[PDB]
Protein backbone atom coordinates (compact mmCIF):
# COMPACT_ATOMS: atom_id res chain seq x y z
CA UNK A 1 0.00 0.00 0.00
CA UNK A 2 2.83 2.25 0.80
CA UNK A 3 4.30 2.39 -2.59
CA UNK A 4 6.79 5.38 -3.27
CA UNK A 5 8.00 6.03 -6.85
CA UNK A 6 12.06 7.12 -6.35
CA UNK A 7 13.27 10.62 -7.36
CA UNK A 8 15.86 12.75 -7.77
CA UNK A 9 19.83 11.79 -8.47
CA UNK A 10 20.20 9.57 -5.16
CA UNK A 11 21.21 12.32 -3.12
CA UNK A 12 20.24 13.77 0.00
CA UNK A 13 17.54 16.03 -1.21
CA UNK A 14 16.46 12.83 -3.28
CA UNK A 15 13.13 10.69 -2.85
CA UNK A 16 13.94 6.85 -2.94
CA UNK A 17 10.85 5.09 -1.32
CA UNK A 18 12.61 3.27 1.15
CA UNK A 19 11.20 4.44 3.85
CA UNK A 20 12.61 2.12 6.95
CA UNK A 21 12.19 1.88 10.59
CA UNK A 22 15.69 0.73 12.32
CA UNK A 23 14.91 -0.65 15.61
CA UNK A 24 18.03 -0.50 17.35
CA UNK A 25 19.38 2.49 15.11
CA UNK A 26 21.44 3.99 18.35
CA UNK A 27 24.12 1.80 18.15
CA UNK A 28 27.86 0.46 15.82
CA UNK A 29 26.01 -0.35 13.01
CA UNK A 30 22.36 1.59 13.51
CA UNK A 31 24.83 4.72 12.88
CA UNK A 32 25.89 3.30 9.48
CA UNK A 33 22.90 2.05 8.57
CA UNK A 34 20.68 5.12 9.24
CA UNK A 35 23.55 7.24 7.13
CA UNK A 36 23.86 4.76 4.35
CA UNK A 37 19.65 5.54 4.24
CA UNK A 38 19.91 9.43 5.15
CA UNK A 39 22.18 9.89 2.11
CA UNK A 40 20.15 8.46 -0.55
CA UNK A 41 16.95 10.36 0.59
CA UNK A 42 15.09 7.98 2.41
CA UNK A 43 12.45 8.51 4.97
CA UNK A 44 14.33 7.14 8.33
CA UNK A 45 12.29 6.19 11.27
CA UNK A 46 14.32 5.97 14.26
CA UNK A 47 12.90 4.02 17.17
CA UNK A 48 14.56 4.74 20.50
CA UNK A 49 14.81 3.69 24.16
CA UNK A 50 17.88 5.68 24.85
CA UNK A 51 18.13 9.60 26.13
CA UNK A 52 17.46 12.04 22.76
CA UNK A 53 20.74 12.92 23.46
CA UNK A 54 21.87 9.79 22.32
CA UNK A 55 20.35 10.07 20.03
CA UNK A 56 21.62 13.37 18.59
CA UNK A 57 24.77 12.19 16.21
CA UNK A 58 21.60 10.67 13.85
CA UNK A 59 20.06 14.29 13.17
CA UNK A 60 22.47 15.58 10.43
CA UNK A 61 22.38 12.19 8.40
CA UNK A 62 19.20 13.48 6.41
CA UNK A 63 17.51 16.03 5.01
CA UNK A 64 14.87 17.93 6.73
CA UNK A 65 12.34 15.74 7.98
CA UNK A 66 14.15 12.61 6.92
CA UNK A 67 14.92 11.27 10.10
CA UNK A 68 11.95 11.06 12.60
CA UNK A 69 12.81 9.76 16.18
CA UNK A 70 9.68 8.06 18.29
CA UNK A 71 10.33 6.58 21.49
CA UNK A 72 9.92 2.51 21.82
CA UNK A 73 8.92 -0.19 24.35
CA UNK A 74 10.36 -3.37 23.51
CA UNK A 75 8.02 -5.48 25.86
CA UNK A 76 5.15 -2.91 24.36
CA UNK A 77 3.85 -4.18 21.11
CA UNK A 78 1.36 -1.10 20.60
CA UNK A 79 4.72 0.73 21.29
CA UNK A 80 5.96 -1.07 17.75
CA UNK A 81 3.13 -0.63 15.79
CA UNK A 82 3.14 2.66 15.70
CA UNK A 83 6.52 3.10 14.84
CA UNK A 84 6.03 0.33 11.65
CA UNK A 85 2.69 1.53 11.15
CA UNK A 86 3.76 3.37 7.52
CA UNK A 87 6.81 1.84 7.17
CA UNK A 88 7.53 -0.44 3.63
CA UNK A 89 10.88 -1.68 5.30
CA UNK A 90 11.80 -2.62 8.88
CA UNK A 91 15.10 -3.21 9.89
CA UNK A 92 16.11 -5.06 13.12
CA UNK A 93 19.29 -4.26 14.99
CA UNK A 94 18.45 -4.55 18.55
CA UNK A 95 21.02 -6.72 20.33
CA UNK A 96 23.02 -6.66 23.57
CA UNK A 97 26.46 -8.10 24.02
CA UNK A 98 25.60 -8.73 27.76
CA UNK A 99 22.43 -9.44 30.06
CA UNK A 100 20.86 -6.55 31.85
CA UNK A 101 19.03 -6.29 34.85
CA UNK A 102 15.41 -5.97 33.05
CA UNK A 103 16.71 -7.64 29.56
CA UNK A 104 18.24 -11.13 29.20
CA UNK A 105 19.94 -12.69 26.14
CA UNK A 106 16.03 -14.46 25.77
CA UNK A 107 14.19 -11.02 25.51
CA UNK A 108 16.64 -9.65 23.30
CA UNK A 109 17.45 -12.17 20.76
CA UNK A 110 13.74 -14.03 20.78
CA UNK A 111 11.16 -11.75 22.28
CA UNK A 112 11.93 -8.58 20.99
CA UNK A 113 12.77 -10.03 17.33
CA UNK A 114 9.38 -12.13 17.41
CA UNK A 115 7.64 -9.33 18.27
CA UNK A 116 9.13 -7.05 15.74
CA UNK A 117 8.44 -9.47 12.91
CA UNK A 118 4.99 -10.48 13.98
CA UNK A 119 3.83 -6.22 14.47
CA UNK A 120 5.29 -6.00 11.16
CA UNK A 121 2.71 -8.38 9.23
CA UNK A 122 0.38 -7.04 10.98
CA UNK A 123 1.10 -3.18 9.66
CA UNK A 124 1.63 -5.36 6.28
CA UNK A 125 5.29 -3.73 5.82
CA UNK A 126 6.90 -5.73 2.76
CA UNK A 127 10.59 -6.45 3.10
CA UNK A 128 12.28 -6.95 6.99
CA UNK A 129 16.06 -7.05 7.55
CA UNK A 130 16.84 -9.06 10.73
CA UNK A 131 20.80 -9.25 12.00
CA UNK A 132 21.37 -12.67 13.13
CA UNK A 133 25.32 -13.73 14.03
CA UNK A 134 27.27 -15.90 11.91
CA UNK A 135 27.85 -18.41 14.79
CA UNK A 136 24.16 -18.56 15.95
CA UNK A 137 23.94 -22.46 17.01
CA UNK A 138 20.65 -23.92 19.08
CA UNK A 139 23.84 -25.67 21.04
CA UNK A 140 26.25 -23.08 21.43
CA UNK A 141 28.52 -22.30 24.23
CA UNK A 142 27.24 -19.19 24.76
CA UNK A 143 23.44 -18.24 25.90
CA UNK A 144 24.22 -15.13 23.34
CA UNK A 145 24.45 -17.20 20.41
CA UNK A 146 21.65 -19.35 21.51
CA UNK A 147 19.26 -17.10 21.65
CA UNK A 148 20.66 -15.73 18.43
CA UNK A 149 19.61 -18.67 17.08
CA UNK A 150 15.78 -19.37 18.66
CA UNK A 151 15.01 -15.98 17.77
CA UNK A 152 16.51 -16.54 13.87
CA UNK A 153 13.55 -19.86 13.67
CA UNK A 154 11.04 -17.57 15.30
CA UNK A 155 11.19 -14.41 12.80
CA UNK A 156 11.07 -16.60 9.55
CA UNK A 157 7.93 -18.35 11.12
CA UNK A 158 6.22 -14.61 12.04
CA UNK A 159 7.62 -13.12 8.83
CA UNK A 160 8.17 -15.96 5.89
CA UNK A 161 9.48 -13.71 3.23
CA UNK A 162 11.92 -11.90 6.02
CA UNK A 163 15.96 -11.50 4.93
CA UNK A 164 18.46 -12.87 7.46
CA UNK A 165 21.69 -11.78 7.29
CA UNK A 166 24.37 -13.38 10.03
CA UNK A 167 27.22 -11.12 9.71
CA UNK A 168 30.24 -12.48 11.48
CA UNK A 169 32.43 -9.85 13.88
CA UNK A 170 31.99 -6.57 12.22
CA UNK A 171 34.73 -4.37 13.10
CA UNK A 172 35.13 -0.40 12.56
CA UNK A 173 35.44 2.74 14.87
CA UNK A 174 33.07 2.53 17.23
CA UNK A 175 33.29 -1.44 17.35
CA UNK A 176 33.33 -3.74 20.44
CA UNK A 177 36.03 -6.11 18.50
CA UNK A 178 38.76 -4.57 17.56
CA UNK A 179 38.81 -1.54 20.42
CA UNK A 180 38.28 -4.60 22.78
CA UNK A 181 41.70 -5.89 22.23
CA UNK A 182 43.11 -3.21 21.81
CA UNK A 183 41.85 -2.20 25.37
CA UNK A 184 43.83 -4.93 26.82
CA UNK A 185 46.73 -3.63 27.35
CA UNK A 186 45.46 -1.74 30.05
CA UNK A 187 45.46 -5.22 32.30
CA UNK A 188 48.99 -5.83 31.26
CA UNK A 189 49.53 -9.11 29.34
CA UNK A 190 46.99 -10.76 26.33
CA UNK A 191 45.21 -13.17 28.20
CA UNK A 192 44.30 -16.41 24.99
CA UNK A 193 43.09 -19.06 25.54
CA UNK A 194 45.49 -21.95 23.90
CA UNK A 195 47.37 -18.50 23.16
CA UNK A 196 44.79 -18.17 20.44
CA UNK A 197 46.13 -21.35 18.21
CA UNK A 198 42.63 -23.01 18.64
CA UNK A 199 40.51 -20.27 17.06
CA UNK A 200 39.55 -18.85 13.87
CA UNK A 201 37.87 -15.21 12.89
CA UNK A 202 36.63 -13.67 9.67
CA UNK A 203 35.75 -10.19 10.95
CA UNK A 204 33.76 -8.11 8.72
CA UNK A 205 33.98 -4.10 7.79
CA UNK A 206 30.76 -2.29 9.18
CA UNK A 207 30.52 -0.39 5.96
CA UNK A 208 30.79 -3.97 4.03
CA UNK A 209 27.71 -4.43 6.32
CA UNK A 210 25.96 -1.71 6.28
CA UNK A 211 25.95 -2.20 2.36
CA UNK A 212 24.74 -5.08 1.83
CA UNK A 213 21.62 -4.07 4.05
CA UNK A 214 21.20 -1.48 1.31
CA UNK A 215 21.77 -3.35 -1.00
CA UNK A 216 19.60 -6.21 -0.15
CA UNK A 217 16.63 -3.68 0.53
CA UNK A 218 17.72 -2.78 -3.16
CA UNK A 219 17.64 -6.09 -4.39
CA UNK A 220 14.24 -7.46 -5.19
CA UNK A 221 15.56 -11.00 -4.69
CA UNK A 222 16.56 -10.65 -1.05
CA UNK A 223 13.08 -11.48 0.39
CA UNK A 224 13.49 -14.80 2.13
CA UNK A 225 17.36 -15.17 1.35
CA UNK A 226 19.54 -15.97 4.57
CA UNK A 227 22.79 -13.90 3.80
CA UNK A 228 26.33 -14.16 5.61
CA UNK A 229 28.59 -11.61 5.81
CA UNK A 230 31.99 -12.36 6.22
CA UNK A 231 35.42 -11.08 5.78
CA UNK A 232 37.84 -11.79 2.70
CA UNK A 233 40.13 -13.20 4.62
CA UNK A 234 40.18 -15.67 8.06
CA UNK A 235 42.61 -15.27 10.81
CA UNK A 236 43.70 -17.02 13.42
CA UNK A 237 43.42 -15.20 16.76
CA UNK A 238 46.89 -15.49 17.84
CA UNK A 239 47.68 -13.48 14.57
CA UNK A 240 45.07 -11.29 14.60
CA UNK A 241 45.66 -9.89 18.07
CA UNK A 242 49.19 -9.51 17.65
CA UNK A 243 48.34 -7.35 14.02
CA UNK A 244 45.87 -5.58 16.25
CA UNK A 245 48.58 -4.82 18.35
CA UNK A 246 51.21 -4.14 15.50
CA UNK A 247 49.30 -1.13 13.72
CA UNK A 248 48.70 -0.37 17.92
CA UNK A 249 52.18 -0.01 18.03
CA UNK A 250 51.74 -1.74 21.65
CA UNK A 251 53.60 -4.37 23.00
CA UNK A 252 52.38 -7.74 22.55
CA UNK A 253 52.51 -9.86 25.74
CA UNK A 254 50.49 -12.88 24.98
CA UNK A 255 50.18 -15.22 27.74
CA UNK A 256 47.90 -18.76 27.56
CA UNK A 257 44.82 -18.46 29.98
CA UNK A 258 43.05 -21.59 30.83
CA UNK A 259 39.46 -21.61 30.30
CA UNK A 260 38.29 -22.25 33.59
CA UNK A 261 40.27 -19.08 34.75
CA UNK A 262 39.40 -16.59 31.86
CA UNK A 263 35.72 -17.72 32.35
CA UNK A 264 35.75 -16.55 36.25
CA UNK A 265 37.88 -13.72 34.85
CA UNK A 266 34.72 -12.53 32.78
CA UNK A 267 32.81 -13.41 35.96
CA UNK A 268 34.11 -10.68 37.96
CA UNK A 269 33.90 -7.96 35.34
CA UNK A 270 29.97 -8.93 35.05
CA UNK A 271 29.40 -7.40 38.77
CA UNK A 272 30.13 -3.60 37.01
CA UNK A 273 26.09 -2.35 36.45
CA UNK A 274 27.78 0.08 34.08
CA UNK A 275 28.88 -1.73 30.59
CA UNK A 276 30.62 -4.89 31.70
CA UNK A 277 34.53 -4.55 30.30
CA UNK A 278 34.10 -8.48 29.55
CA UNK A 279 31.52 -10.96 29.71
CA UNK A 280 31.59 -14.86 30.19
CA UNK A 281 29.56 -15.16 26.81
CA UNK A 282 31.97 -12.27 25.54
CA UNK A 283 35.04 -14.67 26.27
CA UNK A 284 33.44 -17.46 24.66
CA UNK A 285 32.40 -16.09 21.65
CA UNK A 286 35.57 -14.82 21.43
CA UNK A 287 37.33 -18.40 21.57
CA UNK A 288 34.80 -20.05 19.98
CA UNK A 289 36.15 -20.04 16.03
CA UNK A 290 33.97 -18.48 13.20
CA UNK A 291 31.71 -21.29 10.97
CA UNK A 292 31.97 -21.30 7.60
CA UNK A 293 28.58 -21.42 5.33
CA UNK A 294 29.37 -21.94 2.04
CA UNK A 295 25.83 -22.76 1.42
CA UNK A 296 24.30 -19.22 1.88
CA UNK A 297 25.40 -16.24 -0.09
CA UNK A 298 27.62 -13.30 1.22
CA UNK A 299 28.09 -9.64 0.26
CA UNK A 300 29.64 -10.49 -3.21
CA UNK A 301 26.11 -11.99 -4.00
CA UNK A 302 25.20 -7.83 -3.36
CA UNK A 303 27.60 -6.44 -5.49
CA UNK A 304 29.82 -5.41 -2.71
CA UNK A 305 33.03 -6.60 -2.61
CA UNK A 306 34.46 -7.02 0.88
CA UNK A 307 37.05 -4.51 2.10
CA UNK A 308 40.08 -6.82 4.03
CA UNK A 309 41.07 -5.63 7.46
CA UNK A 310 44.10 -4.61 6.77
CA UNK A 311 42.98 -1.76 4.64
CA UNK A 312 40.40 -0.24 7.18
CA UNK A 313 42.27 -1.48 10.53
CA UNK A 314 44.54 1.94 10.80
CA UNK A 315 41.25 4.28 11.37
CA UNK A 316 39.92 1.59 14.35
CA UNK A 317 43.16 1.55 16.32
CA UNK A 318 45.09 4.92 15.45
CA UNK A 319 43.42 6.22 18.61
CA UNK A 320 45.24 3.42 20.62
CA UNK A 321 48.55 4.70 19.44
CA UNK A 322 50.64 6.86 21.88
CA UNK A 323 52.43 10.26 20.38
CA UNK A 324 55.12 8.10 19.09
CA UNK A 325 53.22 6.58 16.66
CA UNK A 326 50.12 8.59 15.62
CA UNK A 327 52.02 9.59 12.27
CA UNK A 328 52.83 6.13 11.01
CA UNK A 329 51.37 5.00 7.93
CA UNK A 330 49.72 2.10 7.07
CA UNK A 331 51.81 0.17 5.38
CA UNK A 332 54.74 -0.08 7.85
CA UNK A 333 52.87 -2.93 9.64
CA UNK A 334 53.51 -6.04 7.52
CA UNK A 335 49.52 -8.12 7.27
CA UNK A 336 48.90 -10.80 9.45
CA UNK A 337 49.47 -14.57 8.45
CA UNK A 338 45.60 -15.28 7.08
CA UNK A 339 44.63 -19.07 7.64
CA UNK A 340 43.16 -19.55 4.05
CA UNK B 1 56.57 13.92 61.13
CA UNK B 2 52.99 16.97 61.18
CA UNK B 3 54.68 18.53 58.06
CA UNK B 4 54.48 15.11 55.89
CA UNK B 5 51.06 14.17 57.55
CA UNK B 6 50.38 17.30 56.03
CA UNK B 7 51.91 16.69 52.57
CA UNK B 8 50.49 13.10 52.12
CA UNK B 9 46.83 14.06 53.14
CA UNK B 10 47.34 17.03 50.78
CA UNK B 11 48.76 14.70 48.15
CA UNK B 12 45.87 12.03 48.53
CA UNK B 13 43.33 14.51 48.60
CA UNK B 14 44.06 15.82 45.03
CA UNK B 15 44.77 12.46 43.54
CA UNK B 16 41.50 11.42 45.13
CA UNK B 17 39.97 14.68 42.90
CA UNK B 18 41.48 13.08 40.17
CA UNK B 19 40.40 9.50 40.34
CA UNK B 20 36.74 10.99 40.88
CA UNK B 21 37.27 13.29 37.69
CA UNK B 22 38.23 10.57 35.58
CA UNK B 23 35.93 7.89 36.61
CA UNK B 24 32.60 9.81 38.07
CA UNK B 25 31.50 11.10 34.07
CA UNK B 26 30.27 9.25 31.26
CA UNK B 27 33.44 8.85 29.34
CA UNK B 28 32.80 8.60 24.82
CA UNK B 29 36.33 8.83 23.20
CA UNK B 30 37.52 9.32 19.45
CA UNK B 31 39.96 10.32 17.86
CA UNK B 32 38.68 13.54 16.71
CA UNK B 33 37.87 14.76 20.35
CA UNK B 34 41.15 13.84 21.55
CA UNK B 35 43.71 15.53 18.88
CA UNK B 36 45.19 18.65 19.55
CA UNK B 37 43.67 22.19 19.64
CA UNK B 38 44.62 24.74 16.98
CA UNK B 39 41.69 26.97 17.23
CA UNK B 40 39.17 24.52 14.99
CA UNK B 41 42.22 23.76 12.36
CA UNK B 42 44.83 21.01 12.20
CA UNK B 43 48.33 22.10 13.20
CA UNK B 44 51.35 22.56 11.05
CA UNK B 45 54.15 21.03 12.82
CA UNK B 46 55.26 19.66 15.89
CA UNK B 47 54.55 21.57 19.16
CA UNK B 48 57.87 19.85 20.52
CA UNK B 49 59.71 21.62 17.97
CA UNK B 50 62.43 24.16 19.23
CA UNK B 51 61.08 27.39 20.99
CA UNK B 52 63.30 29.98 20.34
CA UNK B 53 64.12 31.88 23.90
CA UNK B 54 64.59 35.56 22.92
CA UNK B 55 65.58 36.62 27.26
CA UNK B 56 68.31 33.17 26.84
CA UNK B 57 70.24 36.24 28.51
CA UNK B 58 67.97 37.05 31.20
CA UNK B 59 67.41 33.60 32.30
CA UNK B 60 70.67 32.59 32.29
CA UNK B 61 71.58 35.88 34.98
CA UNK B 62 68.52 35.01 36.45
CA UNK B 63 70.49 32.12 37.97
CA UNK B 64 73.27 34.13 39.35
CA UNK B 65 70.56 36.27 40.71
CA UNK B 66 68.75 33.55 42.83
CA UNK B 67 72.61 33.18 43.91
CA UNK B 68 72.54 36.39 45.29
CA UNK B 69 69.26 36.39 46.80
CA UNK B 70 70.34 32.89 48.88
CA UNK B 71 73.50 34.42 49.81
CA UNK B 72 71.60 37.47 51.04
CA UNK B 73 69.41 35.43 52.57
CA UNK B 74 71.31 34.95 56.40
CA UNK B 75 71.34 38.91 56.66
CA UNK B 76 68.54 39.05 59.67
CA UNK B 77 70.41 36.97 61.91
CA UNK B 78 74.29 38.21 60.36
CA UNK B 79 72.52 41.86 62.60
CA UNK B 80 72.85 39.60 65.78
CA UNK B 81 76.61 40.29 66.11
CA UNK B 82 79.09 41.99 67.62
CA UNK B 83 81.20 43.33 64.44
CA UNK B 84 78.58 45.27 62.81
CA UNK B 85 80.39 47.64 60.83
CA UNK B 86 82.15 44.76 59.75
CA UNK B 87 78.79 42.82 59.03
CA UNK B 88 77.21 45.94 57.46
CA UNK B 89 80.19 46.58 54.50
CA UNK B 90 80.59 43.02 53.78
CA UNK B 91 76.26 43.32 53.36
CA UNK B 92 76.42 46.33 51.16
CA UNK B 93 79.72 45.43 49.49
CA UNK B 94 77.42 42.22 48.28
CA UNK B 95 74.22 44.34 47.51
CA UNK B 96 76.91 46.68 45.74
CA UNK B 97 78.15 44.13 43.87
CA UNK B 98 74.47 42.82 42.50
CA UNK B 99 73.52 46.47 41.49
CA UNK B 100 76.84 46.70 39.65
CA UNK B 101 76.45 43.46 37.42
CA UNK B 102 72.40 44.75 36.82
CA UNK B 103 73.85 47.61 35.98
CA UNK B 104 76.37 46.04 33.40
CA UNK B 105 74.05 44.04 32.19
CA UNK B 106 71.80 46.83 31.25
CA UNK B 107 73.95 49.21 29.89
CA UNK B 108 75.48 46.23 27.54
CA UNK B 109 72.58 45.73 26.10
CA UNK B 110 71.45 42.63 27.81
CA UNK B 111 68.26 42.77 29.70
CA UNK B 112 67.11 43.58 26.24
CA UNK B 113 65.44 40.49 24.13
CA UNK B 114 66.00 38.71 20.38
N1 LIG C 1 30.10 -7.39 15.76
C1 LIG C 1 28.84 -7.19 16.14
O1 LIG C 1 28.53 -6.25 16.88
C2 LIG C 1 27.81 -8.12 15.65
C3 LIG C 1 26.52 -7.91 16.05
N2 LIG C 1 25.47 -8.65 15.58
C4 LIG C 1 24.07 -8.28 15.93
O2 LIG C 1 23.60 -7.38 14.95
C5 LIG C 1 23.09 -6.18 15.59
C6 LIG C 1 24.10 -5.07 15.43
O3 LIG C 1 23.88 -4.07 16.44
P1 LIG C 1 25.16 -3.41 17.13
O4 LIG C 1 25.75 -2.39 16.22
O5 LIG C 1 26.05 -4.49 17.65
O6 LIG C 1 24.50 -2.65 18.38
P2 LIG C 1 25.13 -2.10 19.74
O7 LIG C 1 25.47 -3.26 20.61
O8 LIG C 1 26.20 -1.11 19.41
O9 LIG C 1 23.87 -1.32 20.36
C7 LIG C 1 22.67 -2.09 20.60
C8 LIG C 1 21.50 -1.40 19.94
O10 LIG C 1 20.30 -2.15 20.23
C9 LIG C 1 19.45 -1.40 21.07
N3 LIG C 1 18.95 -2.27 22.12
C10 LIG C 1 19.63 -3.30 22.72
N4 LIG C 1 18.93 -3.92 23.64
C11 LIG C 1 17.71 -3.26 23.63
C12 LIG C 1 16.53 -3.45 24.38
N5 LIG C 1 16.39 -4.39 25.31
N6 LIG C 1 15.49 -2.62 24.13
C13 LIG C 1 15.64 -1.68 23.19
N7 LIG C 1 16.69 -1.41 22.43
C14 LIG C 1 17.71 -2.24 22.70
C15 LIG C 1 20.29 -0.24 21.60
O11 LIG C 1 19.47 0.88 21.91
P3 LIG C 1 20.05 1.66 23.19
O12 LIG C 1 21.45 2.13 22.84
O13 LIG C 1 19.11 2.82 23.44
O14 LIG C 1 20.05 0.67 24.33
C16 LIG C 1 21.21 0.03 20.43
O15 LIG C 1 20.57 0.79 19.42
C17 LIG C 1 22.81 -6.61 17.03
O16 LIG C 1 21.55 -7.27 17.13
C18 LIG C 1 23.98 -7.55 17.27
O17 LIG C 1 23.78 -8.45 18.35
C19 LIG C 1 25.71 -9.76 14.80
C20 LIG C 1 26.92 -10.06 14.38
C21 LIG C 1 28.10 -9.27 14.75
Amino acid sequence: HHALIPHGKGGRSSVSGIVATVFGATGFLGRYVVNHLGRMGSQVIVPYRCEPYDTMHLRPMGDLGQIIFMEWNGKDKDSIRKVVEHSNVVINLVGREWETKNFDFEDVFVKIPHAIAQVSKEAGVEKLIHISHLNADIKSPSRYLRSKAVGEKEVRAAFPEATIIKPSDIFGREDRFLNYFASMRWFGGVPLISLGKETVKQPVYIVDVSKGIINAIKDPDAKGKTFAFVGPNRYLLFDLVQYIFAVAYRPFLPYPLPHFAYRWVGRLFEVSPFEPWTTRDKVERVHMSDMTLPHLPGLEDLGIQATPLELKAIEVLRRHRTYRWLTSEMEDVKPAKTVN
Amino acid sequence: MNIMLTLLTNVTLASLLVLIAFWLPQLNAYSEKTSPYECGFDPMGSARLPFSMKFFLVAITFLLFDLEIALLLPLPWASQTNNLKTMLTMALFLLILLAASLAYEWTQKGLEWA
